């Protein structure tokens, strides 16, 4: 809809995000330390525990009200592209009950996040015998998932593929959904996210030499299926076709974890771009992936405090 | 009354559009900003002076209308 | 550790009238030329602005017949008693805004009725006031043009001090912009009176104006400026105090327009009855009504942050150190 | 009105127009601050006051033809 | 019209567009409010109590077009 | 056929601006809140009556028209 | 038939208002609803009944035009 | 045969309104809906003839003003 | 030929406004719809037929507005 | 008001318009910056005086259209 | 001096409106279409041909206007 | 007026629209590049001097307007 | 010689409308398309001179009322 | 009072909706460019040349109303 309302939600909530000295701050904490200045945000409010996981749940727990509920105010079409967002993360989720299924495992120890689909819909899904009567359980108000899904469902019911493909299908699904609004700003972060998806995909099966078709997604802006088979076979000369372009710092990079970690980095820029915007979503957009980025690090920092690893180990890593 | 001066007749007309535009623009004015107040309450019960006085402004133009209506007819 | 009225905000514009920042002035001379004006904002007759006054009496006082403004004087709100504490100093300051607004109800109500000047008579013996008599092109437009004199010389006060910033510290930047506008006066004086009388200069003034022009771009080249184009803008500087002040009077004759059909006869042919008739929608209507003069009360405040928030020897420029002064001079 | 002639006619007209105009913007200021409201209402359950603060105010704008209206009799 | 009479002509042309106008405004206060209430349900059966608060004051619009449109021809 | 003064043609144009700009009012407000409700009826059952009353709710504008087109007639 | 006289000439345009506003409001209502339905009908071959008649409903609107052209007609 | 009288012009006028207003729906109509369709058709090359269905509805409006225009034709 | 008179004058104004807001109807049809088929083109060229096929159908309106002027015309 | 000739009647009426389309680009101008600055508040009261100065701005437009109101009734 | 009599002014009006209408609804239909293009483009290279062929498309319906006052020109 | 002159009223009209319409387009003009502008400025004092560059555009529709109104008067 | 007939005019006010509407047409035209040409430079040099050549193609449609205008005169 | 030639009252109506249709018409034009154009300028000093590119096309617009009046004018 009106992005008003929305706005509104976010700047307040744009309130409780934290200052750069706060992640500089937490690295020379100890866990009590930890305990105490986490207790004095506004997940604090939610700390209350005193070992680690309890830290994990109070991140859970804020990010479940302070997000989770967005879209569901109503769907209008502002919606619906916020709803694509954390759609992704039931994706996944969605993912982890396709292998918790077929193995059977009892359900209940396979702890899936709260995304925008509800638990209920978890359980009742779960409680749903068939991959088609799942798909029918997402069906209920019409959501991409569903028809990703329902096109996949046609080649095979084999497991493993029908993962794979599915969300490959889903990000085909966002992709021409995103492309078809206005929304310069979403058409970018998502075509560059797959492309660094894709180039990631690329670099991380470097040694099995496979077609190339079975991986590459779709979606691209700087990814092409030449480069993107040159990768595959090894050829790392392809990264560093995509100097001066938003990826220029990928010069040199061979190994997966630098790699990610400047991609990240990439992204992170993009959704700086369309910081406020009463134009659209690119604020909402931008608040997510921030809340996300906060996370990584309360998280992560958290654990280093706990355990007392070495301040130099991770610095790196809250480093962009 | 009757049927006389068609200048008293038509300069009536005339001034309602002036009034009737200026309605029009406030219409417009207040209703996204006054949507985006709603959220403001939501946001903080204490900004939500600023959220009032915000959709106020726009009402002048409607007043402005009035000004000019007043001059045109209403001396009869 | 381990007048009254007019004293009290004046106190503590003082602490940075102290200050040392620079040689300008900081805005403490503010509070006579918003105090009057702001309670001569309320304007009205006997169905309005001489009923203000009882508005005034449950701020200092309060009425127990009031449901959230029940012991006031010990602070009972729908809010905290600790705010309505602290904020007696205020409902001073309101109680006198409504002992002028009461007042300036007798002064719109000067012009409002007698046999003194309009030959119609001397109170309307239905209730007095029953038709505003201002409607004369003459009547409306001294009451104009007497608002936009007061605004006039808000235009001189921002910029005396703007080239006072650029005078004292020898920002060259600072005096070009206060004279150069200075120099736009000129021309928009000219134009004006050739309207005003039509014919009272505009020949005087207005073949002065071919070097008038000369007067005003003078400093602006010396800048040079790349945002040249600004001046329009600063006519529109010169203008808006004409205009908030114009509205300041539309406005206002606006509320004066409702008592005509909200107290004075709007139903029935006539009867003396017709005072009960018209108090059964009169008086809903009446609240929303009052609610909006308080929203013209700060188009005062606009025109002032006009000049105060935008540096004509001042501080806070679009935001900045120094605290929203409208808030600080209320006490 | 009633019966009458030329004159009066045209002052009918240009009535309808203004009260028209005001009406049509309060509607469109009503449609994005009511469809906020009906959520702000959910989201904040002690805002419910607010929204009835809030609901009041586009109505207004109709109330001016009404005035311009009323004056408009005395000839009408 | 039916027998002579120059007013009636003129106020019938404007009869119309006073409560078209009106109709057209209560239209796009609906379209977005209304759209909004679909999704109440949903959320909250209790929301209809809302809705039924909600819906009523933008078709307060139309009975002021036809109230004045009534004071225009009903008393002829 | 027939044909009239200067003064028959009005009230004979004037009938259908009153009903054809209150039908605008009608689609715009359907449109929007039809288009949210559609989802509601797929998912739920329980919720396609309100929906279904909903719609009716605008469309009341159009009948006032046709009201007052069949009272215009008898003078056209 | 034929040429006619000025009044005439009145009688036919405000007719083609009510046919062709009539028409404009039924077009916007079937362009929300008609893109949001398609999907109930993709799914659901059974579906396609309901979203068929919902969006024949809005289109009464323009047989009004008509019916009102009609009783007109053999008087221009 | 050229040419024609006072009144015709008057006709020529209003024939042009009935039709371009129904058109100008259609076209708002067969847009939107229009827009949605195009996937179904890629994704499902079946899914192309209720799509198909669905554009042909809205298309009615323009045979209304041919309708209009074919009667007319008697006057013309 | 020759000229003729006022009768003329009248009927190249309505011609205009009947050509001219099917076009404006065509514009908007197009132009959703214009956009949403690029994509389909992007995925493939075995698509882009239908586009093609979809694109001219709007185009239709302006057309049918010319074919009620050639009928007006004649006299032209 | 009085009378005084057709000429009043013109000067009248077009003057008006000036105001009004000025006044009615006002609120445009209003309501999208102001929709903005509500959020500026929310994160931050530093960019208040901004959000205030924003609101300034469009206003000086319909001052313009007043001048042009003003001369013209300066005739009258 | 080179004054014309009462036929030509009104025909040509006529004329423009057909012109000045059209181009912006050719204008309406290029602009959404023309700014999904430049996205394929950079896509797609080979899609360029089609993109170009894509704008021309609503452009033609303002020449049909030229080509009807091309034929008007020789007599007008 | 004092005097009539019909031919006077004319100019008196055109003078204002004009005005009114470079106004309009002002503030549309101002509304999308202000709003931009709250958050830019927000995120950087920087990018201000741009804002005030920005601002600057849309003052020259106003120009205009006037210039044609003052070439207009010294003659009314 | 600054004096001539109503005659002149006629036909010069239709053709200036023809001028405006059309140009007002370009603008927005050439907003979308334009509103996705300065991205088109950040993500591609390659686009820029494919995008900035687009721009230029509504444009016609405004020369055409220049062509037609100037034909026109001359005989004025 | 007073009173000029037949002339000059047509012309200088037209002439006025000339130039403001289509500063109206730059107004939307450079409201989404411009409001593009804001992104480039925060992030790239250095792309910002061709940003005032994007700018200039829009600008013709004002231009041509003003080429139309040179010639008319002097006629009056």
């Amino acid at each position: 809809d009106d992005f008003a309302y929305l706005n509104a939600r976010v700047r307040v909530r744009r309130g409780t995000l934290l200052k750069e000295s706060f992640f500089q701050e937490a690295l020379d904490l100890s866990f009590a330390d930890f305990l105490r200045l986490l207790s004095e945000t506004v997940y604090g409010g939610e700390l209350a525990g005193q070992g680690l996981p309890d830290v994990d749940r109070a991140v859970l727990r804020t990010q479940a009200k302070l997000v989770g509920d967005l879209p569901r105010l109503v769907t209008g079409e502002a919606r619906e592209a916020v709803r694509l967002l954390l759609l992704r993360n039931d994706l996944h989720n969605l993912q982890a009950l396709l292998r918790a299924k077929a193995t059977g495992r009892p359900f209940e120890e396979v702890l899936l996040l709260p995304g925008t689909l509800r638990e209920e819909v978890w359980r009742q899904a779960y409680e749903a015998q068939d991959p088609a009567g799942m798909a029918q359980v997402l069906a209920v108000p019409g959501h991409p998932l569903a028809r990703a899904l329902r096109a996949v469902l046609r080649e095979t019911q084999d497991l493993a593929r029908v993962e794979a493909l599915l969300a490959k299908r889903f990000f085909e699904d966002v992709a021409k959904a995103a492309k078809g609004l206005d929304q310069p700003a979403l058409r970018d972060y998502l075509a560059l996210e797959v492309d660094a998806e894709n180039l990631r995909t690329a670099f991380k099966l470097q040694g099995s030499g496979l077609a190339p078709d079975a991986f590459f997604l779709k979606g691209g802006r700087f990814v092409d299926r030449v480069r993107f088979a040159r990768l595959m076979e090894g050829d790392y000369a392809v990264l560093d076709e995509l100097s001066g372009t938003p990826f220029s710092g990928l010069s040199g990079v061979r190994d997966l974890k630098a790699l990610e970690r400047g991609l990240r980095c990439v992204l992170l820029k993009e959704a700086k771009k369309g910081v406020q915007d009463p134009l659209g979503v690119g604020l909402v957009l931008a608040y997510v992936k921030e809340r996300e980025w906060e996370a990584v690090r309360l998280r992560l920092l958290a654990r280093r405090a706990y355990f007392g690893l070495p301040r130099a180990q991770v610095e790196e890593e809250v480093v962009c | 009354a009757a049927s006389g001066g068609l200048d008293r007749g038509l300069i009536a007309v005339g001034m309602g559009l002036a009034v009737g535009l200026a309605a029009l623009g406030t219409g417009v004015a207040q209703a996204r900003i006054g949507a985006a107040g709603v959220g403001a309450i939501a946001e903080d019960r204490s900004n939500f002076g600023t959220a009032l006085i915000f959709l106020l402004l726009p009402e002048t133009l409607v007043i402005f209308g009035l000004l000019i209506a007043f001059i045109l007819n209403g001396r009869l | 550790v381990y007048n009254p009225p007019w004293a009290k905000p004046f106190e503590l514009l003082v602490s940075f009238l102290n200050t040392p920042k620079y040689g300008t002035f900081d805005p403490t001379p503010v509070v006579p030329v918003f105090f009057p004006f702001w309670f001569g904002m309320i304007v009205g007759d006997i169905g309005y602005a001489l009923l203000f006054y009882l508005v005034g009496r449950w701020l200092s006082g309060y009425v127990k017949r009031n449901e959230p403004l029940v012991i006031d004087l010990f602070a009972l709100k729908l809010k905290p008693q600790v705010i309505g504490k602290l904020v007696h100093i205020l409902n001073w300051m309101v109680f006198w805004t409504v002992v002028w607004g009461v007042i300036y109800g007798e002064f719109f109500g000067t012009f409002l009725e007698h046999l003194g000047v309009f030959g119609t008579p001397e109170h309307p013996g239905l209730i007095p006031i029953l038709i505003h008599r201002i409607d004369t092109a003459k009547t409306a437009n001294l009451l104009i043009l007497l608002s936009v004199a007061f605004g006039v010389v808000l235009v001189f006060f921002g910029l005396a001090l703007r080239a006072y910033l650029g005078l004292k510290h020898r920002h060259m930047a600072h005096f070009w912009e206060g004279v150069g506008y200075l120099g736009g006066l000129v021309g928009v004086l000219a134009l004006a009176a050739s309207y005003l009388g039509n014919l009272q200069a505009g020949w005087l003034q207005g073949l002065m104006y071919l070097g008038f022009g000369v007067f005003l771009l003078a400093v602006l080249m010396s800048r040079i400026w790349l945002m040249i184009p600004e001046i329009f803008t600063q006519a529109g500087h010169i203008l808006s105090h004409i205009r908030i002040y114009a509205v300041g009077a539309a406005g206002g004759i606006l509320a004066g327009l409702l008592t005509d059909v909200g107290f004075a006869l709007a139903e029935r042919l006539g009867l003396l009855g017709v005072l009960l008739g018209l108090l059964v929608a009169g008086v809903l209507h009446l609240l929303i009504l009052l609610l909006t003069t308080l929203g013209h009360m700060l188009q005062p405040i606009r025109l002032l942050w006009v000049e105060f928030f935008t540096k004509f020897g001042f501080y806070e420029e679009n935001g900045r150190p120094y605290r929203p002064f409208k808030s600080v001079r209320e006490a």
